[PDB]
């Protein structure tokens, strides 16, 4: 929405993260679906700015690591 | 009832107004203590000038009434019995809040009550000196709220008119002016108010709430009630109180309720006045010692201002803290910049910086702060600088505040954002205008007009290129010039006048020139060291070699020094320009010839041409003579790189680099010429000195050639002698000061064990606001004010991606999708000042304009190394999963027709990319893997509905989902990449089926 803040994406990619931790990622995946992406656009928040790391590895600070590369859709 | 005893306190005590809620807390814990926080000293010191314990010890007395201790004590008695009468907590509770607001000291002893806090306040005010009294210009009334409407520009200059009615009174601070902001509390306001209307004062001050039309409707309407309700209890009966206004907004609610009060003659002052009031106040007396002493007059605050970058103001107050270290006879003279990169000025940040400060040790010693408003900084800039400046004060709601001690010089150093008043609001501070070069010869010594430094005028920089340009003009002999080590000739006029006239540029600024100077200094240093200018091992054969390299020389500087750009004004091409580089190479015996032949005219002379052309670049860089004797020393001259072997390339290449192994860390990074050129100039630059700021499309090639450089460098040993930083729009400067300090380290480590020399890469800088930061690590050589370790080995490389815009018809696409964007382009402000950013190509964000002449173009990605990076990917995909030859034909011609096609139509895609070819090339793997299970599948299905190659299969399936799915114009893409197919599957229509059944089989 226009008021969503940059921390409810990390918080999304971090549980999809945690879900994907300890499990097989051939045959496990975690997906994040983000609801309505064009509102958030133009908004003074900006939180779409995270994506282009998150998309990437997964971590805005954080170090890389396999199970933060979780899938995206964006509708 | 807390609220009605705060206010009714507030009324029986005036100088409680001068604090809120938290600071009173603050200071009522701190004034029993022994000795009081400095920071609670600060905040006093708004009412009684330095503050110390022994002033609050003497305000302590008599407030400190022996009924209070009666009342403590009868209190203290009484509270077990009344505790004891009632039962129920809730009435305990209530009989505690109501003797806790009776006496609070036996409760809480530690602290003090509102009432002994307002007597020690107002002991201290008394103690004071003389009281402040002020008149109000004419045409304001006492005892009326008097109302101003004006432009936005003099908004600050009439408030500053207001007192300035009375020069001989000191300035004015919080307690007096309230700057009106959207997020200024009801608080603020509501103490202004009550320190105007309210009795209790000793002096006749005058209040000003400026901006007013910027407050919020609530906190309007409740300063309006507020002001009312003051206005009917007992209050100062010739009270002067001044509001105003931005005209644009007078439609507000604040301006409106006043409108009657609307004054006529609004009070203005020649500029001339308020600079001679300003620079009165800010002179320090000769008894004071401070850093102001070395400031033309005395003045503690000063502008370093200018038109352009690259002019000298970092450099003015470098000068200026080590001449206060020599005058001031001062064991140390601390220093302390602050950065301001936020478009919007963050308050807080420089109170925090400044905070340290406060401690007593500096407040009776010479400070300098030098505040840097970078080109980031697009608002909030006047008012913080009228916070600061005349006001003397910082603060936080929170409760520290700051206030600024003649003692300390502040210089703040800003680019002139000029863009409708008659003078700019810097213009009224004293100011120090520093000048290009050529202004500096034109106009011309004056403090406020600095010229030629003489520390770089001698420095060997300057020196050598200057002696050597002197001689070289008028033609003397060069064959027996020496420079000699600190030798100084001519004056500053002559070496700039020879710069200028050599440089290229036509007005350069002094970042230009150093990088020209530097360069030609260089490679000065590298002839003179070389055997050929030794003594004399060569009897008389190099008759004029050293007029070669000057002229060279001078011409090869085109390259490095001068621009290559030229609201998007912002490129140019590397392709455009040759690139003939000479190299003395560190065994000084051998030079290095690339980028260019030389060809033996019918003149008598030589001539440098084009490897590629062979069109003439510079006539009569040489004589025959000297072109025949250096051939018989066997220099390479006309060799073609592109012909050698790669281990001859390889030699050539580490011999000049300084490299002693020609150990290939990767055999499949083509050493074309090109390439070659881009490395030997990256070096050049981070020999010189030079900032390597690069700018180029992603997959051009700039992070795989860093690679290549820093392995061939690294010649195998296992270290980490480069670190890749991948910024985004969400990189704070935090990130990039943390980054370079760790590579800092790593590279003193790296020097330390291995003696090799570190690398840090910047890619997609532009995409983030930070980039100023990283200006200041380039250019300025500093960490957040801190300066960087010289002889750490840390070189680093920043890339920037290119300014381009959306084609219009695809930015018709984009505004037709779904229901449009939910806000228009108009009102965006995401823009990138004219053009809003979701136009562009890239989100990147403005380049400082000290990095605009330093940019190159890394340039453009040719179809020979697309064509050859597909193939090596499709190679290693062959290696993976055992793929024939006709695959691989198949899958390059496909993979190169679909990036030429989405590169052709500008009217769907506008970024196009290796990257992608990676991608489908990924998704052709996952669908041969399954492409088992899915084909028997499909079989089944398609058995439903009454022969297929995997590869050419997966090949479909890859090209649907990467291109086919994004596109539009299907058609026309099925139809080109269809002549690639075999036969029978060179049809757009079996390609339309085979995806359509795929689709089918997964609903099924
Ligand atoms: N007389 C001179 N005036 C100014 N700069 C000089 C002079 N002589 C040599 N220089 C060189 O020019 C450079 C000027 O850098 P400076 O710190 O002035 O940039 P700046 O004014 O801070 O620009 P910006 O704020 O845009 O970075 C210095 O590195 C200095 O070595
Ligand atoms: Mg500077």
């Amino acid at each position: 929405s226009p008021h969503s803040t940059p921390q409810g994406i990390i918080s999304t990619f971090r549980q999809c993260a945690r879900f994907q931790q300890g499990k097989d990622l051939q045959q496990y995946v975690s997906v994040v679906v983000l609801d309505e992406v064009g509102l958030a656009e133009d908004s003074p928040k900006m939180p779409l700015k995270t994506l282009h790391p998150l998309l990437e590895d997964g971590c805005i600070e954080d170090d890389p690591a396999p199970h933060k590369k979780v899938g995206f859709v964006g509708i | 009832s807390w609220k009605r005893f705060v206010t009714q306190k507030r009324m029986e005590h005036f100088y409680l107004n001068f604090y809120t809620a938290e600071q009173l807390v603050y200071l009522s814990t701190e004034l029993r203590k022994q000795p009081p926080s400095d920071a609670a000293l600060t905040m006093l010191s708004f009412i009684k000038s330095n503050c110390t314990l022994r002033d609050v010890l003497r305000a302590s007395v008599g407030c400190g009434s022996e009924a209070a201790r009666y009342r403590m004590r009868r209190v203290m008695e009484e509270l077990p019995l009344m505790l004891l009468s009632e039962f129920s907590l809730v009435d305990k509770l209530r009989i505690i809040m109501e003797q806790s607001m009776r006496c609070l000291p036996a409760f809480l002893p530690d602290c003090l009550d509102l009432e002994t806090l307002g007597h020690c306040l107002a002991h201290l005010a008394g103690m004071g000196g003389s009281p402040v009294e002020r008149c109000l210009p004419r045409g304001l009334q006492v005892g009326q709220p008097n109302l101003v409407v004006c432009g936005h520009s003099e908004v600050l200059p009439a408030a500053l008119a207001v007192y300035m009615q009375t020069p001989s009174q000191p300035l004015p601070t919080y307690d007096e002016v309230l700057l009106c902001t959207p997020a200024t509390t009801f608080e603020e306001v509501a103490l202004l108010l009550r320190r105007c209307l309210t009795l209790g004062s000793l002096g006749h001050k005058v209040y000003s709430l400026l901006f007013a039309d910027q407050l919020s409707y609530e906190v309007a309407r409740q300063a309006e009630e507020l002001f009312h309700n003051l206005c009917t209890q007992q209050h100062r009966e010739d009270y002067q109180l001044v509001m105003v206004c931005d005209g644009d907004w007078e439609h507000c609610y604040l301006p409106s309720a006043f409108s009657q009060h609307k004054v006529f003659v609004t009070p203005q002052a020649p500029l001339e006045a308020i600079q001679a009031y300003l620079a009165g106040h800010y002179r320090v007396p000769k008894q004071t010692l401070s850093a102001a002493a070395v400031f033309n007059d005395r003045l503690c605050v000063g502008i370093v201002a200018s038109e352009r970058a690259g002019v000298g103001k970092s450099l003015y107050v470098k000068r200026l803290h080590d001449k206060m270290k020599m005058q001031l006879n001062v064991k140390n003279v601390p220093l302390k910049t602050i950065r301001l990169i936020d478009p919007q000025v963050d308050e807080s940040r420089v109170l925090g910086a400044l905070l340290p400060f406060l401690d007593a040790q500096y407040q009776k010693v010479p400070v300098l702060f030098h505040l840097d408003v970078t080109s980031s900084v697009q608002t909030g800039i006047w008012v913080f600088l009228f916070k600061l400046l005349i006001l003397q004060y910082l603060m936080d709601i929170n409760g520290k505040m700051w206030l600024r001690n003649p003692c300390h010089l502040y210089i703040v150093e800003i680019l002139e954002r000029r863009t409708v008043p008659q003078f700019s609001f810097l213009d009224i501070f004293p100011k120090v205008t520093c000048r290009p070069p050529k202004e500096v010869i034109d106009m011309e010594r004056s403090d406020t007009e600095p010229g030629m430094d003489l520390w770089e005028f001698c420095s060997e920089t300057f020196q050598r290129p200057y002696q050597y340009l002197r001689r070289f003009n008028q033609n003397q002999d060069l064959d027996t010039f020496q420079y000699q080590e600190g030798s100084v000739e001519g004056t500053p006029e002559e070496c700039l006048q020879h710069f200028l006239f050599h440089c290229g540029v036509i007005n350069p600024s002094w970042s230009e020139l150093r990088n020209f100077a530097r360069f030609l200094n260089y490679q000065l240093r590298d002839c003179e060291a070389s055997l050929f200018c030794n003594p004399s091992f060569i009897g008389d054969t190099l008759r004029g070699f050293k007029k070669f390299v000057v002229t060279f020389m001078i011409f090869m500087a085109r390259d490095f020094a001068t621009p290559s750009l030229h609201p998007f004004s912002l490129r140019k091409r590397w392709e455009s320009e040759p690139h003939p580089y000479v190299f003395f190479n560190d065994d000084h015996t051998t030079m290095t010839f690339i980028g260019f032949h030389l060809q033996p005219n019918i003149n008598g002379s030589v001539d440098a041409i084009s490897h590629l052309t062979g069109k003439v670049i510079k006539r009569d860089v040489m004589t025959r003579d000297l072109y025949q004797g250096l051939l018989l020393q066997r220099v390479p001259f006309n060799v073609d790189f592109d012909k050698l072997p790669r281990h001859k390339k390889l030699e050539r290449l580490c011999l000049t680099l300084g490299i002693p192994q020609a150990t290939d860390p990767d055999k499949t990074y083509e050493l074309t010429t090109d390439n070659m050129l881009k490395i030997l100039a990256i070096e050049m630059r981070f020999r010189c000195g030079i900032p390597v700021i690069i700018m180029g499309e992603t997959g051009c090639g700039k992070t795989r050639l860093i690679k290549f450089l820093s392995d061939l460098r690294r010649g195998g040993t296992n270290a980490d002698t480069i670190k890749l930083v991948k910024v985004h729009g969400g990189t704070t400067a935090d990130m990039i000061y943390s980054r370079v300090r760790e590579a800092e380290n790593v590279a003193f480590a790296n020097k330390d064990q291995h003696q090799l020399d570190t690398i840090l890469f910047f890619d997609e800088a532009n995409t983030t606001e930070a980039i100023s930061c990283i200006k200041e690590v380039l250019c300025d050589h500093m960490v957040d004010g801190q300066p960087l370790a010289e002889d750490s080995g840390l070189h680093i490389i920043a890339a920037c991606n290119p300014y381009r815009k959306h084609s219009e018809e695809m930015i018709c696409r984009l505004e037709s999708a779904g229901l449009g964007y939910r806000v228009s382009m108009e009102e965006t402000a995401d823009r990138l000042g004219s053009i809003p950013l979701r136009q562009l190509v890239y989100r990147v964000h403005a380049l400082p304009p000290s990095l605009i002449p330093l940019v190159w173009d890394f340039g453009q990605l040719s179809d020979v190394a697309e064509k050859l990076y597909i193939q090596q990917i499709v190679q290693r995909l062959v290696e993976s999963i055992s793929l024939d030859e006709n695959g691989t034909r198949v899958i390059t011609e496909v993979l190169c027709a679909s990036q030429g096609f989405m590169r052709k139509t500008e009217d769907e895609c506008s970024f196009v990319s290796l990257r992608d070819v990676e991608r489908c090339v990924k998704v052709f793997r996952w669908f041969h893997e399954h492409s088992a299970m899915l084909l028997a599948q499909l079989n089944a299905f398609l058995s439903k509905s009454s022969e297929r190659d995997p590869v050419l299969w997966s090949l479909m399936l890859a090209i649907g989902v990467c291109y086919h799915a994004s596109l539009e114009k299907k058609d026309s893409y099925r139809k080109a990449i269809a002549r690639f197919f075999p036969k029978p599957y060179d049809d757009s229509r079996l390609l339309l089926d085979e995806i359509t059944r795929a689709q089918d089989l997964f609903l099924d």
